[PDB]
């Protein structure tokens, strides 16, 4: 179904694409995998540790 | 909120009372960042008395983690609503789904150890659109209080001080609202009794040569605690009984 | 080396843009697009709004009765607001609206040198018949990314405290991509040509983009110069 | 490294840790050396074993 | 926070080697010093070899 | 950033001796005692003595030898 | 990461972009994957001096 | 809107054919900028004098043999390469080995054409055994810009490149009050034919005249 969903958005199947470093401009070898994650911030703020 | 969720969300940020759900349907009547006043259905109200339903929302309230809370409408004016429609979102809350952080466009591969043992390299779009921007609310209190010397003042007159410090206070001595403020800054400025001061010859001489005579008080003052910078949204002032009220109480 | 130039401007969206240089030596595209980009995503003068003062406000946390949208929220609708300027550095505009509706932002009355490139932009929505808002903002120029924080340090002494500071974004470019495909000059076998596919806010024109990013990346080289 | 500390020293193993490092670092970040879900190949012949 | 003292900070800093340990001191190791590289912001940068 | 006192221990036995030694002309240089023997290079004291150590120059000995001289150096202010 | 970037660099595989061809140096075999000719996994046969 | 425009702060080298280079105050990325821009001219495309295409009086094959020499053909096609060549204002020269004697064959045992030059003079070609062991190449040298392999064009690999070896790093460039600024360092290695330093300005060149269809004042 993964597969699927991605290929109506017109995206890889492998869910693996290539990318550019923004330094160098020549493309990383092997495919990298990307996509979108939920990220959360926790509550381990530096600003109240240091 | 979360881009790949579990269906969940909504039965978490319903069933908090973060979040603000409607007792009747019906159409609201007002929208405000401040209350919602909901228009019931004539099938869903009481026969004696009115109405309509009337929210008031919550608004920056510190929190126990000192963090935020605040709830956000999320609809516009005369919208058809039903009951158990979420009227407006809470902390975390989308729509009435919970959001606990954010989406990001994640990639899996090295970068000049900058990742190395679990570390995480973050764009600076990220930080630049503040999508992980924290707002957070301390409650700090001066208290003046009796002691031996006399009971303390919340007096702005305080020795030791430039001008630049007490520009900050009003003529009770207490932070102006809405002023932003930085660590070191003197909130409430107070002096404590403090006597019997002793000076070193060298320090009488400098009493006799410039004349700044000593000071009968100490200093305690509600200052910025160092590190954090903020903006005082509110100031409350608590007076004991017979205690004379001053200007700003 | 035959020297590059400019060849296919075709702006297609008021913001989305394409530019082209086709004379390249062998492998150049790489060489120069991905330094350009560098140069643009960077280096450009923009326009922001700095300083903003709501008139019935006193710091962004806090609500107005009337308006369902919050100081905050408001001030966040400020920051993503299109500008552009030329005869001055400093500007003030005056927006000052009432009555129920949604207020766009070609409320803003206009002054001797100002533009918008999206009205149809929202600062906030009033719900209320009566409410009025009279707000000054202020723009100016820059560069890059200065957050309100870092902005107090100089600190001009800022008296009334009805003065709230946003974060100044002034980034006119906001995406860049880069192609090279060999386009036959009339005496060359193989010549690359560089397509820049870009998608900028609608302020700085895209002609004036690429030769500020010449004159930024040029200037570099002062080190080893005298003039060509 | 154990080699190198054993016979050259100290002083030229420190280095050449910190330019081991260096280097390590800056070609795995342009290998790209990803991980998605299809580099985990099942074997064809599970289902048979297991059943 | 004059301009001034930054410099000064430099020159004091200099070669002048910190003791940094970790919570857990199981070993001699969980305490070794470096030569601070003074940085911004309120996180410690660790050298990854340690 | 004198990284390594490799060399600098290869010429006292000790890598105890050495700290000591290393302080003491540290001592001397730092306070109003002494004067270096190897341009500064704006290093430390410190390392100004673990430099003198390294080159050969200073040690106990040395140290000791100088510090004796000089008990009769002011022995000689009594005319 | 740097024993994945090591083992990533002194792999080889058959048919790599060049293989078989020589080089003077170290220097030129760099200079070779830098500019896209050879790829870092040929089994090319080079001169160094130990 | 003004800008911050660096200054050569020091230059160091280790000897004639290798030197290191530092430029800061930068901006940020800048120091990526024009350290990738100068390590892709360097490496990729460079005006210089080379060798393209040599064969064999003794046999025609790249992997044959030899009657007399302790080497294999292979090793001394390499070696071709690694001679250094600065020619004057001809386009290209075709010249011969010329050298029977006993022992290693220097880079001087040529024939002595009218405009041609080496920096290596010393640098060995074979190693040749005893009594006679006729020997007699043909060298071709050729023009380019840039690196052209040779299974891409007996076969030898024609390197243009002035430069054998060129690498840049960014660290923490110190200013007045400026948080974060980049530093940029340039290391470069040559084959003799031309030093760092107009090697360096010459590709800056390159890139500015590329440019010169631009900017402004």
């Amino acid at each position: 179904e993964i597969k699927e969903l991605l290929k109506l958005g017109d995206l890889p199947t492998s869910g693996q694409i290539r990318l550019y470093d923004g330094r160098t401009g020549e493309q990383f070898e092997r495919p990298v995998t990307v996509g979108y994650m939920y990220m959360l911030k926790l509550n381990h703020l530096v600003d109240d540790k240091m | 909120k979360p881009l790949v969720g579990t269906g969940m969300e909504r039965a978490v940020a319903v069933d908090s009372g973060v979040t603000a759900v409607a007792k009747r349907g019906g159409v609201v009547q007002y929208v405000d960042a401040s209350r919602i006043v909901i228009k019931v259905n004539e099938d869903e109200m009481y026969p004696g008395e009115a109405g309509i339903d009337i929210y008031n929302l919550t608004k920056y309230t510190r929190s126990n983690q000192n963090t935020c809370i605040n709830q956000m409408p999320c609809v516009s004016l005369g919208e058809p609503v039903e009951r158990g429609d979420v009227l407006a979102d809470g902390p975390s809350t989308d729509l009435g789904e919970l959001a606990l952080g954010q989406n990001m466009r994640v990639a899996f591969m090295p970068w000049n150890g900058y990742n190395f043992e679990d570390s995480i390299l973050v764009s600076e779009r990220v930080v630049q659109e503040d999508r992980f921007t924290t707002i957070h609310i301390q409650e700090l209190a001066c208290v003046s209080r009796d002691t031996k010397l006399g009971p303390e003042e919340i007096t702005a007159d305080i020795p030791n001080v430039g001008e630049a410090a007490l520009s900050k206070l009003d003529e009770s001595g207490i932070v102006y609202i809405g002023a932003e403020v930085t660590g070191g800054d003197i909130l409430v400025g107070k002096v404590t009794p403090k006597g019997e001061t002793q000076l070193t010859p060298e320090e009488k001489l400098l009493r006799a040569i410039f004349g700044e005579k000593a000071s009968d008080v100490k200093d305690s003052s509600l200052r910025v605690p160092n590190g954090v910078s903020g903006t005082v949204i509110d100031v409350q002032v608590f007076t004991r009984d017979g205690v004379e009220k001053d200007k700003r109480a | 080396f035959l020297k590059p130039r400019l060849v296919d401007i075709e702006q297609v969206s008021s913001t989305h843009a394409k530019v082209t240089l086709e004379p390249l030596e062998r492998g150049f595209g790489h060489t120069l697009g991905n330094a350009l980009r560098r140069i643009l995503l960077s280096s450009m003068p923009g326009c922001a709004v700095t300083e903003v003062e709501i008139d019935g406000v006193l710091h962004e946390y806090s609500t107005k009765e009337g308006v369902q949208e919050d100081i905050l929220e408001i001030l966040l609708n400020l920051k993503g607001l299109a500008v552009r300027v030329q005869g001055k550095d400093e500007v003030i505009l005056t927006l000052n609206k009432s009555g129920i509706g949604p207020v766009t932002a070609a409320d803003i009355t206009h002054d001797g040198d100002v533009e918008i490139v999206k009205p149809q932009h929202v600062i906030c929505h009033l719900t209320d018949e009566n409410a009025s808002i009279s707000m000054r903002i202020k723009v100016q120029r820059g560069r890059g990314y200065v957050p309100a924080s870092t902005r107090i340090h100089s600190e001009e002494d800022e008296r009334p405290i009805g003065r709230l500071l946003v974060d100044a974004c002034y980034s006119p470019v906001e995406r860049i991509a880069y192609n090279v495909e060999a386009a036959r000059v009339e005496q060359r076998t193989d010549l690359d040509k560089l397509v820049i596919e870009m998608e900028t806010n609608g302020t700085i024109d895209p002609e004036e983009a690429i030769r500020r990013a010449a004159t930024i990346l040029a200037e570099q080289l002062e080190a080893f110069v005298d003039l060509e | 490294l154990n080699t190198c500390y054993r016979i050259l020293g100290l002083k030229p193993t420190v280095i050449f840790a910190d330019q081991i490092m260096y280097t390590g670092f800056a070609y795995a970040a342009r290998s790209g050396a990803s991980v998605g879900i299809d580099d985990m190949v099942i074997p064809e012949k599970k289902h048979e074993i297991i059943s | 926070e004059e301009a001034v003292v930054w410099d000064i900070l430099d020159e004091v800093i200099r070669e002048h080697p910190v003791l940094l340990n970790r919570a857990p001191t199981l070993h001699r190791l969980g305490i070794q010093a470096f030569e601070p590289v003074l940085i911004e912001g309120k996180a410690i940068q660790l050298h990854p070899l340690v | 950033a004198r990284v390594t006192v490799q060399d600098a221990v290869e010429k006292i036995g000790n890598r105890f001796d050495l700290v000591l030694v290393a302080a003491r002309r540290a001592r001397q240089m730092q306070v109003g005692g002494k004067d270096p023997l190897v341009p500064e290079e704006n290093d430390k004291t410190t390392v100004i003595a673990l430099r003198e150590i390294e080159e050969g120059l200073i040690n106990n000995q040395i140290l000791d030898v100088r510090e004796r001289q000089e008990q009769q150096e002011q022995e000689a202010a009594e005319l | 990461d740097v024993v994945l970037g090591l083992y990533y660099m002194t792999r080889d595989c058959v048919n790599a972009k060049g293989e078989g061809m020589v080089l003077t140096g170290p220097k030129e075999a760099e200079r070779l994957y830098r500019s896209g000719l050879a790829s870092l996994h040929a089994r090319v046969k080079v001169r160094i001096t130990e």
